[PDB]
RNA sequence: GAGACUCUGGCAUGCUAACUAGUUACGCGACCCCCGAGCGGUCGGCGUCCCCCAACUUCUUAGAGGGACAAGUGGCGUUCAGCCACCCGAGAUUGAGCAAUAACAGGUCUGUGAUGCCCUUAGAUGUCCGGGGCUGCACGCGCGCUACACUGACUGGCUCAGCGUGUGCCUACCCUACGCCGGCAGGCGCGGGUAACCCGUUGAACCCCAUUCGUGAUGGGGAUCGGGGAUUGCAAUUAUUC
């Protein structure tokens, strides 16, 4: 009776995965707690979801998260974005939508980039300047 | 927490960002609050959408300035919750207060335009927009704190506060307030 | 930032409702499968522009000639 | 407990403080007319460095094995001033890495494996990991 | 449909000038321009000096 | 603590005692902060203090390893003048006597009349450098 | 006589060539292409290189 | 080939050929 | 199964590469028992930049050439009388098939 | 033109004015040590370390770039 | 000609299929052996064990088709052309590539066995060899690198990418694991790779966490100059790099 569901919440150049299932209530990332990641600056913005829904909810849930790419940053700001994901789609197969639109409501509330991705990438380079729209120096004379 | 949002310790309510004009501007008191500054930030597409930023997010892209330091949020994040603290202890009060009451006092009122009539440069006095007010406080706020605190033993958080607090109140001895009486001063000469 | 059409994608409008004017009605999406169906054009894109003139133009067949 | 549950800018201090009391290492006579890299510009500022140097070594051993000493010695390369010109990378120390592992290797932590590298012993972990529990439960870490 | 052809040179006279010579529709620009045109460039050479012929 | 600081003086050179030990002592000219740091281990002194430790004992410790580094067990790819030309014999030139050498090696060139002889004396650029935009005097 | 071509060449820019051309400034040694780089845009096409971005 | 070039000197030099 | 053969497709055109494969696949659907399905290598691309004029002078312009690399390659169980078979089915335009007699 | 000399070392007299009345303060940092009083800075940071020890004021962050002390908080 | 067109980017839990791009759940089929805990279950793991009869969705794998058209809405409008704010969703879009008629005494005979006309041709402007110089310094001009410090410099520990290239070349030659010796200049041995199979999970920096320093031309800054080591080659002086 198991009830497997992977999902990604892609970034930049990001791949975050997180596996989820009934398990005993637990929040691991890559064999590392939810707590001891990557800068402690950024904690509270890992525990917005955390903090946004309380820990009731997560009890019957044990997710393992991995990740691969990037940078410091996006790597996190995707693994915020696949816990939800991860989330709202394991109740939409396991419990009624009723569900998920109670709580799909609270998280577009506070920010709108927690499901929704962000489609920015780099841009390429131009012969004539170091960078897209900079261009070297002119003397005029 | 699904009914405060703090910073980690203090509190967006229990502060009255007290005018009209500066009303709809300003977002801190407002119940959309944020645990943390910056989040992605799509927030300079459109005209009117830097509006709907928090204040403090807008005060931290504000400070990395000056080459040497270019991308660096998180050094700013580092000097703003410092900043946040040392103001607690020196009055035991939200600091967002003290914030509010320096962007509410230090926007100027009036200002005068370049029209050097076409070449015979002669101006005339104008009036200011809320949205100029705010963005002008706050980089007269950032470029006080930062020369005071360039060759010196202060580091860049106590400059921040002392600024700040001597804004909030009318101290008459700092950058913002200095330079706001001097354009005011300018404007009603030739007015 | 403007959006005009051009002679290629009006006359063609024109031509499609000149001929089949019972095919079509106030459907985008069953007005572009019928305009593949008749019409041989090289580009998808080319396919989305004509038709999204032809329904605008529908509405005005209505009423007024 | 595992190592991957701990703040880990203090499991290594534990680890070097109880790898000094025991002492079976035999250290270089060099430790005091070296600087541990190329792009450096000074020895340490600490007098006991050899110890911790095996503490982050056998600890990155757990992680990953199957790494020598070109490869331990691309881990702790770091940024090379060259003055007016601009900077660039630099690679480790090649003696250094060589000689800690030997010492080790005499420890009976670590023994040279198949398809090269050194693979931390079957019975270096208990050593490796019971000093996590104490570290860990101490007190809250 | 169309075609074009261009020569340069001393051409009557010891200054150097240039012809050309078209009819029918011809496209000049674009992506097509790749399987719609088969172009052709040569050199005569005469006691004089060197005369570029060009054709499409 | 030792707050008889006691400003003083080695080999004619006038320390500052309020720096350092590990930088106080680079004042003297033949003396660097690789120098400073490896001689003040192999005299035991700590290094947390600043110059108030300098009773006799622990000055003249450091002393006599200034001018004999080599039986103190300092490896010779440490020194400065490692196999002089004449004498040639591991040792290190300390202040007032790295001038007469640096005096000493010019004139050798100078009278022998090689190239790079004749561009100290000119006063040039002596490793191959450029002059037609830079030096300008 | 013997000392005709008694230079090593063996090595440098006055070794190689434009095979076609027979130059010797401005060559390319990717993939064993040798080619002057003028030389190369004229044709460049029977090679099957072309051009998108 | 006998000495086992690369894919991408191999297509280069059939075109090479043909020039 | 009794030998157990492996064929390799490099070629510029992507169509013309494609169409061979179907090609090849039907007859090995057609005649054998089981084989593979086309896997697909990601794809090499060649670059090269010049200064677009021949002599130095002018505006400081470049170009930037190149040539795409499309690869391909299945594996068969079968006896080798079979590939002396299907390796004649008209693969006419650009297209290099390197085929291995057992697991090379 | 701020051209001052310091005190690498406590003098008796900084001592007289350290041991009591700085822990009279609501804001401790050693930058604003070294204003009040004439000394390097390093000594700003020694002294409130075993000021603490001591156990005559308290701490609330410390980095490795600024760190913060307080009054006893009389009460 | 502009547009249309080509390439790229952004979306799909829908199709196609996979050790030579390559995993991820299960069995753990093994992890080693305690590999930790603990008196146990349970957690932990990156590579190490394979044939390849345990799935491919989510990286990059790459082909097909789909999708966006001012389409729905409120105003504005010669109520035509079309414009502004919005509902779902990517709402003109990063972006480049291609580029017309007529022209400039623009540049290139030092890119071409593309070429006219003039000059020279055995005591040569040909073609080889030895050495030197193209870098020479009272000054002026321009494209750039480093820095003028505490939002920092030094010393230790933590943690993450992508575009690429790589061995026999048209007349001469690779990227490197592992070990042993020394700081590097390194140097000896064996291995891999005609390549996402080896280097390679390309363990990159800035960042981040903690010690030292405290406004001092100061440990900021690193020009200049002395001395010693090694490496390329036939050859390092006018120091070729380290």
């Amino acid at each position: 009776p198991l009830q497997s569901v992977q999902v990604f919440g892609r970034k930049k150049t990001a791949t975050a995965v997180a596996h989820c299932k009934r398990g005993n209530g637990l929040i691991k990332v890559n064999g590392r707690p939810l707590e001891m990641i990557e800068p402690r600056t950024l904690q509270y913005k890992l525990l917005e979801p955390v903090l946004l829904l309380g820990k009731e909810r997560f009890a019957g849930v044990d997710i393992r998260v991995r990740v691969k790419g990037g940078g410091h940053v996006a790597q996190i700001y995707a693994i915020r974005q696949s816990i939800s994901k991860a989330l709202v789609a394991y109740y939409q197969k396991y419990v009624d939508e009723a569900s998920k639109k109670e709580i799909k409501d609270i998280l577009i509330q506070y920010d709108r980039t927690l499901l929704v991705a962000d489609p920015r990438r780099c841009e390429s380079k131009k012969f004539g300047g170091p960078g897209a729209r900079a261009r070297y120096q002119k003397s005029y004379r | 927490t699904p009914d405060i949002k703090l910073f980690g310790k203090w509190s967006t309510d229990d502060v009255q960002i007290n005018d009209i004009s500066l009303q709809d501007y300003i977002a801190v008191k407002e119940k959309y609050a944020k645990y943390l500054p910056h989040s992605a930030g799509r927030y300079a597409a459109k005209r009117f959408r830097k509006a709907q930023c928090p204040i403090v997010e807008r005060l931290t892209n504000s400070m990395m300035m000056h080459g040497r330091n270019n991308g660096k949020k998180l050094m700013t994040v580092r000097i703003v919750k410092h900043a946040f603290e040392i103001i607690h202890l020196l009055t035991g009060e939200n600091p967002l207060q003290v914030l509010v009451n320096a962007i509410i006092n230090s926007g100027p009122r009036e200002d005068s335009t370049r029209i050097g009539r076409a070449g015979t440069v002669r101006r005339q006095a104008v009036d200011v927009s809320p949205l100029r007010r705010v963005n002008q406080a706050i980089w007269l706020l950032c470029t006080g704190a930062r020369e005071a605190a360039f060759r010196n033993i202060k580091t860049i958080a106590e400059c921040l506060a002392d600024e700040l607090i001597n804004a909030a109140k009318g101290s008459s001895n700092s950058y913002a307030i200095k330079k706001k009486d001097e354009l005011e001063r300018v404007a009603k000469s030739n007015r | 930032m403007g959006r005009v059409r051009t002679k290629t994608v009006k006359k063609a409008a024109r031509v499609i409702i000149e001929k089949y004017y019972t095919r079509l009605g106030n459907d985008f999406h069953t007005n572009k499968r019928v305009c593949e169906e008749i019409a041989i054009i090289p580009s998808k894109k080319l396919r989305n522009k004509i038709a999204g003139y032809v329904t605008h133009l529908m509405k005005r067949i209505q009423r007024g000639p | 407990v595992t190592v991957k549950d701990v703040n880990q800018q203090e499991f290594v201090r534990a680890l070097a403080a109880f790898l000094k009391k025991s002492g079976k290492l035999k250290v270089p006579e060099w430790v005091d007319t070296v600087k541990l890299a190329k792009h450096k510009e000074l020895a340490p500022y600490d007098e006991n460095w050899f110890y911790t140097r095996a503490a982050s070594t056998a600890r990155h051993l757990y992680l990953r094995g199957g790494a020598g000493v070109g490869s331990m010695t691309k881990i702790y390369g770091g940024r090379q001033r060259n003055g007016v010109m601009p900077s660039h990378f630099s690679r480790g120390s090649k003696s250094v890495a060589r000689r800690v592992l030997q010492a080790l290797e005499g420890l009976k932590m670590v023994e040279k494996d198949q398809d090269g590298g050194r693979k931390l012993t079957p019975q270096g972990q208990r050593d490796l990991d019971r000093i996590a529990g104490q570290v860990a439960a101490a007190k809250k870490k | 449909k169309g075609c074009e052809v261009v020569v340069s040179g001393k051409l009557r006279g010891q200054r150097a000038k240039s012809m050309k010579f078209v009819d029918g529709l011809m496209i000049h620009s674009g992506d097509p321009v790749n399987y719609y045109v088969d172009t052709a460039v040569r050199h005569v050479l005469l006691r004089q000096g060197v005369l570029g012929i060009k054709v499409k | 603590p030792e707050k008889f600081q006691h400003i003083l003086r080695v080999l004619n050179t006038n320390i500052d005692g309020r720096r350092k030990i590990a930088f106080a002592i680079t004042a003297i000219k033949g003396v660097g902060r690789r120098y400073a740091h490896v001689v003040l281990r192999k005299a035991d002194i700590d290094l947390t203090k600043r110059a108030g430790e300098l009773t006799e004992d622990e000055v003249e410790r450091v002393i006599t390893i200034m001018q004999n580094p080599r039986q103190y067990k300092i490896p010779d790819w440490f020194l400065n003048r490692q196999k002089d030309v004449k004498d040639g014999k591991y040792s290190q030139v300390l202040a007032n006597g790295l001038d007469n050498k640096l005096r000493e090696d010019l004139e050798r060139l100078k009278k022998i009349r090689a190239h790079r002889g004749l561009r100290h004396f000119w006063g040039l650029r002596v490793r191959g450098q450029h002059t037609k935009t830079t030096g300008r005097r | 006589q013997q000392l005709y071509w008694s230079h090593p060449r063996k090595f440098g820019q006055g070794s190689r060539s434009c095979r076609v051309c027979s130059n010797r400034h401005g060559l390319i040694r990717k993939y064993g292409l040798n080619m002057c780089r003028q030389c190369f845009r004229q044709y460049a096409k029977d090679i099957g290189f072309i051009k998108l971005d | 080939m006998a000495v086992q070039i690369s894919k991408k000197r191999k297509f280069v030099a059939d075109g090479i050929f043909k020039a | 199964a009794i030998h157990r053969i492996r064929i390799t497709l490099t070629s510029r055109n992507v169509k013309s590469l494609e169409k061979v494969c179907a090609d090849l696949i039907r007859g090995a659907k057609e005649k054998n028992l089981k084989v593979k399905g086309p896997v697909r290598m990601p794809t090499k691309t060649l670059r090269i930049t010049t200064r677009k004029t021949p002599c130095g002078e002018g505006s400081k312009t470049w170009d930037r050439f190149q040539m795409r690399i499309h690869k391909r390659l299945i594996d068969l169980h079968s006896p080798s009388e079979i590939v002396k078979q299907i390796t004649s089915i008209s693969i006419e335009p650009g297209v290099e098939v390197e085929v291995t007699i057992a697991d090379a | 033109r701020d051209k001052l000399n310091n005190l690498v070392l406590f003098d008796k007299a900084t001592y007289d004015k350290l041991c009591k009345e700085v822990p009279n303060y609501k804001l401790i940092t050693p930058a604003v040590v070294s204003e009040r009083l004439k000394i390097r800075g390093s000594l700003a940071r020694a002294a409130l370390q075993e000021l603490l020890s001591k156990g005559l004021i308290k701490l609330v962050s410390k980095h490795r770039a600024q760190v913060i002390y307080t009054r006893n908080t009389k009460g």
